[PDB]
């Protein structure tokens, strides 16, 4: 709202001009840190908002321990998709009538990397994944901490957090292979590479959820 | 002699190689030494002790043993970790037996030569890759159809009350959580490549580190 | 022990530990396991497990050790001689005290530790919207002396009183008319804008009059 | 005016630093660039000589002496004076913000043998010059008066130019700063 003119000596001519404040509040809201908290702690939220429609099964590790049913598992992989999806995109869904998949048992059935696969022949849509991978991934943590009314464990939050990376990365090759078949999938998941210096077409007002900005190591060996 | 004391610290070691602790800063070799200590003070430990022992590769002898022995020495294992809540390949172990038998041959001094490589020990495999794993795939899917399907009100469930939301909120607020994610998340998928080492696929780094470039582009387009 | 065949283990034990004085050194080379095998020699014997138990406080430094008799001292050197070859050289506390000092020259914790991720913390500033610089220079001045200053282009004294009517001519001919106004106009907005964007950035409030008094030039 | 036609020539002398001897000039914006700092070092350099020895009519001689350093990010952002300077026990000591001179550059711009010109090199020319003068005021200030006072003026550049101006209008007049005014409302 802030008017302003300009002036010189030799002249009474002068410029005016005006400018908003807004922006920057705007700035400065975005350099704060706890607003930006508020958008990882929305997103998780909302993520156990929707799961709360569930039948949930809260002991979420030993319920994926049971082997004794696959439905909720499926389930709870679904619901999961639909959830990045709906993310990404504030107004999308998927054919409902039936999707029947897969579960991996050993090493000789399952890809090391990835362990959410994807495959689809004559219109179906098939994807599978290893138990007992992830069972072992979930199984251990040792957080001593020592770094630099529904009684929801702070330290099973972590195993309820880490999923969503790990499918969410699933989801980036869902999507190039949805939008470019499967010879471009398959040579793209070859080398992971080539996503971002493909798709820059990614580019949206809501962003992915890695932000704290490295995950690197000695760069001895790298040879 | 504080046998107690000796076994507190010297769990760490074996827990950490065992599987992937977010502890850190473990490294020490007067801990490794009250270990093998207590293993040679532990009669009914003895078994293990000596396995361990064997760490020369021109006598690489690891003795057989009946499986009735191998299950007691895993029992044994599982109680003293206090973790019988689950139980983990024997390979592993003799892995990490490889592994010491590294630090072991390694004359490392005040330089902090972190290993970082991960654990190559393996035997007989073939050298593989994803050409290889590619190829064999195929087939072992294929010949299995889908368990099952059904419905469950499945369409587009959504949100609900913020201010309930907001309950859990607070519950959350206090917590690390923006270390949370190496606290775990990350050293748990980085670790979980040994799988490669399983069948010798030769993991690269070279593409894991793809998620670096691939991040900077949420900051290009602001 | 049956399996440690003690004989060769104590020969090793020994040739490590005589490297606890600088007369003798593991060829340049050491295993753990060499450690680990003289340890067990000295818990195989009670002459040397009495001085084994007294290592501990080698790194355990806040360990208690008491005093002994004159008989109960020179009985570890006697051990110490017993397990050497060739005791009769110097045989002596100067010695011991030269074999802690060895320990603590061979224990200084050569990490091993595996390998971890490393994770990065881009950008913070705090919540107290009107924070002002001046705090924020008690941190910002310190890089002056943490960080390596860069040296200036030494190319001799002068200054370029060296820009004779030649290339001017022609400058001065091209010498374009434009409404300087409004390029003044341009500069000073940017200029301002630079700070006010500085100021958004960093959470911090300022005296707009203040601004103002510092930008005014002319007067009489 | 006449008074026109001397601030325009003084410019276009000024542009005898322009395309300065020696001086490579693959970019009048050589910022973009990261791996040699000489260049832009050396320019500021040129430009605090020219300053000085306009405003002054015969220490010819300067110092060659100086240290330098460039800063680049936000925790070593320094609001205000986009560069600053120090005399440190006869050890001259600069440091310099590159993204905020590379962004203060990139701002678009309104509007309303051979060669050519055109006004935005003025432009650029004119921003670098006129932000140069705040931190010449800065440093002639402390070039005499104590370190004290002299942040003083740092943390309000107000009191020097409500005060100490006994160097009249008069030694100020070669001081092209003074024909401009500006209000902010």
């Amino acid at each position: 709202k802030v008017r302003t003119v300009t002036e010189i000596v030799n002249s009474d001519e002068k410029i005016q001009k005006t400018y908003e404040l807004a922006e920057f509040d705007l700035k400065n809201l975005s350099s704060l840190e706890s607003y930006e908290t508020l958008k990882i702690k929305l997103a998780l939220s909302k993520y156990m908002a929707m799961l709360s429609t569930l039948e949930m099964t809260q002991p979420l590790l030993e319920i994926f321990r049971n082997k004794a049913d696959t439905r909720q598992i499926a389930a709870v992989v679904f619901s999961t998709l639909a959830f990045i999806h709906n993310r990404f995109h504030p107004l999308v869904t998927n054919f409902t009538n039936k999707m029947e998949f897969v579960v991996t048992e050993t090493n000789d059935t399952s890809i090391p990397g990835e362990p959410i696969l994807f495959t689809e022949n004559e219109g179906v849509l098939l994807c599978s994944v290893d138990r007992p991978s992830i069972v072992k991934m979930l199984s251990r943590e040792f957080d001593t901490e020592a770094l630099v009314d529904f009684s929801i464990t702070e330290v099973e939050a972590t195993q309820y957090l880490t999923l969503l990376l790990t499918v969410e990365h699933a989801y980036l090759h869902y999507y190039i292979f949805k939008n470019y078949g499967v010879f471009e999938y398959c040579k793209s998941l070859t080398d992971h590479s080539l996503f971002t210096n493909k798709l820059r077409s990614t580019m949206s007002t809501k962003t992915s959820n890695l932000l704290l900005s490295k995950f690197k190591f000695t760069i001895e060996d790298f040879d | 002699i504080n046998m107690r004391r000796y076994r507190n610290a010297a769990r760490k070691l074996i827990h950490h190689y065992s599987l992937n602790s977010t502890s850190s800063t473990e490294y020490k070799i007067s801990d490794v030494v009250m270990t093998m200590i207590f293993l040679l003070r532990s009669e009914k430990y003895h078994s293990l002790f000596k396995l361990l022992e064997t760490t020369f590769d021109d006598y690489t002898c690891r003795p057989q043993m009946t499986q009735v022995q191998t299950d007691t020495l895993l029992d044994a294992v599982r109680s003293l970790l206090e973790m019988p809540s689950t139980t983990i390949d024997l390979t592993t172990v003799d892995i990490m037996r490889s592994s010491f038998a590294r630090c072991f041959n390694s004359p490392i001094m005040r330089y902090a030569k972190i290993v970082l490589l991960q654990n190559v020990a393996l035997q007989r495999d073939k050298r593989t890759t994803l050409e290889e794993l590619l190829i064999e795939r195929g087939e072992k899917i294929q010949m299995l159809q889908p368990q099952q399907y059904i419905n469950s009100g499945t369409e587009i469930p959504f949100c609900d009350d913020a201010e309930f939301l907001n309950r859990l909120l607070k519950h959350i607020d206090p917590y690390p959580l923006s270390r949370m994610y190496y606290n775990a998340a990350n050293t748990m998928f980085y670790t979980t490549m040994e799988n490669y080492a399983v069948s010798n696929c030769k993991f690269n780094i070279e593409d894991y580190n793809n998620i670096f470039k691939v991040m900077e582009n949420i900051r290009k387009h602001s």
